[PDB]
């Protein structure tokens, strides 16, 4: 339908302001397809942070502190005296280095 | 896409030709690297038509100290590995030969030494050693605007 | 597949042979800008035309759209840390979620400024500009485009910004606003991408104004009458106040 | 065209000169700028013509540049290669040659890399009318060539103030302090 | 291999073919692994014989110019790159024709003017 | 070695 | 310290960018591993 | 790793490398300062159990 | 125990919630008057013997950990939301919502969290009737027990 309320008719080309995402692939002008262009680093720059620092700095430390907060360590509960008992240790062997 | 002006080229480059500015333009150099370029090529006497293949990957038509007007053919080479040189006769690209025995009259290859008092001062480009190095350092430098360097500093009294 | 007959798809194909056919890569032009005097060309044959800092007049760290992010960081980690809701496991590390994508529109918006040119040259013959920016982290970007690349946007930037009738530069010559261009094909350390916005900052010198809006309204400018100034006085990897 | 035609009239430009001056006022081997004009358009373009235009003055690169007596500005941006300046001693008389691109390995002195570098950069040939220990610049900044004069303070600041430089200094701080933390939390 | 860290760890010794337990979650993962290992063994074999109906010449990435050692030889490398990929790029629409192809694949609408 | 635990 | 001698001392190759940006992020991602140390050392000596 | 994944191919400002040969300055003592340091750790840890 | 300090945590969680009575929220005043002076207004290494010591740096150290840092983070939480709302408000960065309204939610939550774990701190001075930190526990404990009508240890 031509002439539709609350829809401004589209008389010309509008800029790259106006999208909503932006491509992270390109096209030469001879006809070859970029994918690896500009804004694929920036986009890759967030996974890469992730993946490489951010996962294997703090997962660990993020399981044995919710190992600790809700399932106690993994205590035997049925024991006598604390100042007589072994310590159930929190976790220390890292499960996020290949070791 | 851009292309310089060959006038611009010609001016930058005095001695070069209408014809020799014009096909560098035709290149996909940037056009900085098209003056560049234009300026090896006409002080080296590079033949800029010449396409490169895998038996030689330039030619350069220079006149000696006897005059005699010879050329050199810059050849297509590899790193360190015979087993990845294309060793080929034709003006292409590809690796189409495979040869059984590479040496096949058993004549060996030879890495040629050369004796010191008969080197001579390094001149093809030998100003480009240490480019890339210094190249490296300085795209990580922040220099000091000359609207900020002091200048006309009292001068050093024993100099 | 093909035995299939789409009248919208033989319209596809006519169109696609036609456009392969008539339209040629040389295309005729009439747009030709005449300057009213002589171009002082520098000594490498081009005119500085636009010369700006734009790092030095932009607000880096403290923009409003992402200090929220960054300041909603520190709420996200505390409710993990002391888990005042009361959430399982698998909530908690859902909380934990947010820390990692809240600084990317920061990363966006560093990005952005490497995109609002810092210098730009007229080289000789009119049909080449030379656009110069910079990232924040001092690496330096050099980019030649031909001159009818160069959309003008409007002051808001919504809409395209009619050529050969737009007043972005006061009665003076210098710059009205933020001005946005777009190029149809921007080749940016030697990858092509296509629609490209940058930016002519308001506090930005806009030396030859006459050049500067021929070029923006994507004209070949005739560079016939020219002289050529021999003066050395810049140096490759020059400072620049960003 | 005409719509700039129109407002053409009223545009005043501006000079290109901008944190960068002119390189004869502070430079010598740099002749001031000269305007060139080309010649008449040729009548016909032949394949082998050479440019007509006016030749330029060639200045060949200097083996060596003399002391400028506090006036030197580099011909290109050389290597830093330190913000520190020796304390080095000079002999009375002894011809010394000072690095002025910043690449050579053997400390303040020339050795022979100013040549195996694209640069205009050209060692500083002085003599010293008395011996004695001398600050040799090392941040090849100086408006003095071969000798200090606190320029370095400038750039040091200067890298400081960049917005790069102050996240790099910032970094190595909090790293330090990331160090003496770990010290003072050691019996925690 | 990771999961015989993992086994390791735990004391599990070499050379026996039965083992406790509380080994043979890691231990079957382990296994798993090494089918994945094989499963790419078969790849190697299968390009082989995907090399020979193939049946291409080889071309050097490097143009014949390992090295750029001078600013010439990145240049020769440069212009005769850009004219392999030239000609690579032949029979592939230019970037315009090849946006109209994509944008217009639809063709499918139930109602027309 | 000197503060390999850290703590 | 000497920025020419510290700019080619590994191997006459410059890595000196990435060196300077790693102390900045290195400064905060050892901060869990420490404190979760702290509280294993704690349980150790317990 | 970044530079290497964004800025070192062919299309992305790859750099020309003139340089012949390597001339360095303390290479390895600063290649086996973490090593050693490592084994000191080691050495010393051991010594404690030992 | 971890066991044990869970229990302790959500049993205070679960008195605190419920509410605290009369009699109830006067034993707490006088035991965390007890615990406020003779831990966090007295230097624990003053002390004469090294139990007193010992044990007066764990229970301050507790106190650190359950109070000061958990009502330094609750205020921070606070100043936190207070700060995003300004920031949206304004459309620009503002400092002001971090100091005051820090300070606001600290001195808010401090009580909070020294009510809601009284007894805890309290009993982690019973050092014993032989030194004398232990003594006026132990005296403030016979208060607590007067009024109460109970025993405890
Ligand atoms: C320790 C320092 C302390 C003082 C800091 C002072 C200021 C420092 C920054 C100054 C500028 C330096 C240069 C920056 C990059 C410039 C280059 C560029 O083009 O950039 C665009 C570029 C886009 O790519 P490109 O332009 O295509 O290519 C890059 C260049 O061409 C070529 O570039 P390149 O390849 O040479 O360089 C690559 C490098 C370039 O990047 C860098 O060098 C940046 C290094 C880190 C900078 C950290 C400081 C940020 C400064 C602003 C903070 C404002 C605070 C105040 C306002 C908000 C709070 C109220 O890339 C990276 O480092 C990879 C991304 C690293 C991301 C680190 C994220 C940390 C998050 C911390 C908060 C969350 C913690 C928990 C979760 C943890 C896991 C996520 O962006 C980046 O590369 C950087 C991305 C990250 C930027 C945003 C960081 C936000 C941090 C928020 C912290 C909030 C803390 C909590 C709240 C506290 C208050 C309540
Ligand atoms: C509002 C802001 C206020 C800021 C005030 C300044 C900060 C003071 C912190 C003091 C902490 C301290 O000394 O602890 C010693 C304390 C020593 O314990 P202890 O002596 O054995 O005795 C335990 C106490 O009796 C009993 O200890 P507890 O069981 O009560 O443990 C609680 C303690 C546990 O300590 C922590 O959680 C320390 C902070 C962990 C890291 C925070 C983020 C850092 C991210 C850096 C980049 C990573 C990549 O948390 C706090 O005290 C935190 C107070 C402030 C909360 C809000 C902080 C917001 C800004 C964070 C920056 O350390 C611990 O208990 C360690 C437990 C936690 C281990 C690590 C858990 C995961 C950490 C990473 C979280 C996620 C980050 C990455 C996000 C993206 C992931 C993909
Ligand atoms: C030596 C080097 C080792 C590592 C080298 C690299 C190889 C390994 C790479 C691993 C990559 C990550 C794999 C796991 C992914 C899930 C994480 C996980 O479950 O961790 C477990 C950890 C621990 O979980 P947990 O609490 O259950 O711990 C286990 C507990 N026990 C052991 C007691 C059972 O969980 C978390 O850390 C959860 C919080 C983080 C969640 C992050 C989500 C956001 C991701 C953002 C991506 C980047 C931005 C994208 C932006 C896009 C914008 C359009
Ligand atoms: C180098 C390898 C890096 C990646 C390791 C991935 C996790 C391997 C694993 O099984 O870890 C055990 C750990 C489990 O930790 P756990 O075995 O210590 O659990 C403690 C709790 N009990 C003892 C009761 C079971 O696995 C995870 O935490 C999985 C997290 C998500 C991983 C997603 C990968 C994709
Ligand atoms: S002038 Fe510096 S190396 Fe020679
Ligand atoms: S080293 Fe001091 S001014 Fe150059």
């Amino acid at each position: 339908p031509n002439n539709i309320k609350g829809l401004i008719p589209k008389t010309c080309r509008l800029p790259a302001t106006r999208n909503w995402y932006r491509r992270t692939s390109s096209f030469e002008r001879n006809g070859f397809f970029n994918i690896h262009t500009p804004v694929l680093n920036t986009k890759m720059i967030p996974w890469l942070l992730f993946i490489v620092l951010t996962w294997g700095w703090s997962s660990f430390q993020i399981g044995g502190y919710n190992y600790e907060r809700f399932d106690d360590n993994g205590e035997r509960r049925n024991t006598l005296y604390w100042k007589l008992s072994p310590v159930e240790f929190p976790q220390s062997k890292l499960w996020n280095r290949p070791s | 896409y851009c292309q310089m002006d060959p006038e611009e080229i010609m001016r930058r480059v005095p001695g070069i030709t209408r014809k020799e500015a014009e096909f560098i333009t035709k290149l996909g150099l940037s056009p900085q690297e098209q003056v560049d370029f234009a300026y090896i090529a006409y002080n080296i006497g590079l033949d800029i038509f010449y396409f490169t293949n895998q038996m030689f990957v330039a030619r350069q038509v220079v006149t000696n100290s006897k005059g005699e007007k010879v050329e050199v053919l810059w050849n297509a080479q590899c790193y360190e590995d015979i087993a990845q040189l294309n060793v080929g006769f034709a003006p292409v690209l590809e690796s189409v030969d495979y040869h059984w025995e590479i040496f096949l009259w058993a004549d060996p290859p030879i890495k040629p030494n050369n004796d010191f008092d008969l080197n001579v001062p390094c001149t093809w480009f030998e100003y480009e050693q240490e480019w890339w190095m210094e190249s490296c350092i300085q795209e990580d430098q922040f220099n000091l605007p000359e609207d900020e360097r002091p200048y006309n500093t009292p001068r050093n009294p024993h100099c | 597949l093909n035995h299939v007959q789409n009248m919208l798809e033989e319209n596809l194909k006519y169109d696609a042979q036609k456009y392969n056919d008539e339209v040629a890569v040389i295309q005729k032009t009439s747009r030709i800008y005449k300057p009213t005097y002589t171009i002082e060309f520098n000594r490498e044959g081009e005119v500085l035309v636009y010369s700006a800092d734009p790092i030095k007049n932009s607000v880096v760290y403290f923009k409003y759209p992402y200090v929220l992010y960054e300041a909603a960081i520190p709420l996200f980690i505390w409710a993990w840390i002391y888990n005042p809701l009361e959430l399982s496991k698998n909530a908690v590390n859902s909380l934990l979620i947010y820390p990692n994508i809240a600084w990317i529109p920061r990363m966006w918006y560093w990005r952005s400024l490497q995109y609002k040119i810092q210098k730009m040259y007229l080289l000789r013959g009119g049909k080449v500009a030379k656009i110069e920016t910079q990232s924040l982290a001092g690496d330096r970007f050099t980019s030649w485009v031909e001159t009818y690349q160069f959309h003008p946007l409007t002051q808001d930037q919504k809409n395209f910004d009619n050529q050969d009738n737009a007043e972005f530069l006061e009665d003076e010559g210098q710059l009205k606003y933020e001005l946005g261009v777009q190029l149809d094909n921007l080749q940016e350390m030697g990858t092509t991408s296509q629609d490209i916005v940058i930016n002519f900052m308001k506090e930005g010198t806009v030396h030859h104004p006459e050049l500067f809006e021929a070029i923006v309204k994507g004209y070949n400018i005739d560079t016939s009458d020219y002289v050529i100034n021999t003066a050395n006085n810049l140096r490759a990897r020059e400072g620049n106040h960003n | 065209m005409s719509a700039i035609l129109k407002r053409a009239a009223k545009y005043k430009r501006v000079s290109s000169i901008l944190c960068e001056g002119e390189a004869h006022l502070r430079d010598p081997f740099t002749p001031p700028p000269v305007i060139l004009k080309p010649p008449a358009p040729r009548k016909d373009k032949k394949p082998d013509d050479i440019t007509d235009f006016p030749a330029q003055k060639l200045i060949p690169l200097p083996e060596s540049i003399p002391y400028q007596e506090g006036k030197y500005r580099p011909a290109s941006i050389p290597m830093v290669a330190g913000f520190f300046p020796y304390n080095c001693y000079l002999q009375q008389g002894k011809v010394y040659s000072w690095c002025s691109c910043g690449i050579s390995q053997s400390g303040p002195w020339c050795d022979g890399l100013c040549n195996s570098v694209v640069t205009r950069c050209r060692p500083v040939v002085f003599n010293v009318s008395q011996s004695g220990y001398y600050k040799i610049c090392n941040c090849k900044f100086s408006a003095n060539a071969p000798f200090c004069n606190n320029t370095h303070r400038k750039m040091v600041r200067y890298h400081h103030q960049t917005h790069r430089g102050f996240y790099e200094i910032w970094g190595a701080a909090l790293f330090v302090l990331g160090w003496v933390y770990m010290g003072f939390n050691y019996y925690t | 291999f990771v999961p015989l860290f993992y086994l390791g760890f735990s004391g599990m010794p070499r050379r026996i073919h039965d083992y406790p337990v509380v080994f043979m979650g890691w231990h079957s993962m382990s296994t798993t692994g090494h089918f994945i290992t094989l499963v790419g063994i078969i790849f190697f074999f299968l390009m082989m014989f995907d090399s020979h109906i193939e049946r291409r010449a080889s071309t050097s990435t490097t143009l014949g110019l390992p090295r750029w050692y001078k600013r010439i030889s990145y240049y020769i490398f440069k212009i005769r790159y850009l004219q392999h990929t030239k000609s690579k790029m032949n029979g592939i629409p230019g970037s315009t024709v090849r946006l109209m192809l994509i944008n217009r694949h639809f063709v499918e609408y139930e109602v027309y003017e | 070695a000197l503060f390999f635990m850290a703590n | 310290r000497n920025r020419y001698w510290w700019y080619r001392s590994l191997y006459d190759d410059y890595v000196a960018r990435e060196a300077k940006l790693a102390f900045g992020i290195a400064a905060f991602i050892w901060l869990p591993h420490y404190y979760w140390g702290i509280h294993l050392n704690r349980a150790f000596e317990v | 790793i970044l530079k290497v994944a964004r800025f070192r191919v062919l299309k992305m400002r790859p750099k020309i490398s003139t340089s012949y040969r390597p001339h360095g300055k303390w290479g390895d003592f600063l290649a086996c300062i973490i090593p050693l340091i490592w084994c000191i750790n080691i050495l010393t840890n051991s010594n404690l159990i030992l | 125990s971890c066991t044990t300090r869970r229990f302790i945590d959500e049993k205070e969680k679960l008195e605190y919630s419920r509410g605290y009575n009369q009699q109830e929220l006067e034993a707490s005043k006088l035991r965390k008057d007890f615990v406020k002076k003779y831990i966090v207004d007295f230097d624990t290494t003053l002390y004469k013997t090294q139990v007193e010591r010992d044990w007066a740096y764990i229970a301050k150290r507790e106190y650190r950990y359950e109070v000061q840092l958990k009502s330094i983070g609750y205020g921070g939480a606070l100043a936190n939301a207070v700060l995003l709302w300004r920031i949206y408000a304004n459309k620009k960065m503002v400092f002001w919502p971090i100091p005051i309204v820090g300070a606001l939610g600290y001195l808010y939550f401090q009580p909070v969290f020294f009510q809601k774990s009284n007894k805890r701190f309290f009993d982690m001075c019973n050092v014993g009737e032989e030194y004398y930190l232990g003594r006026e526990r132990n005296k403030i404990l016979r208060e607590c027990n007067k009024i109460l009508n109970v025993e405890d240890f």
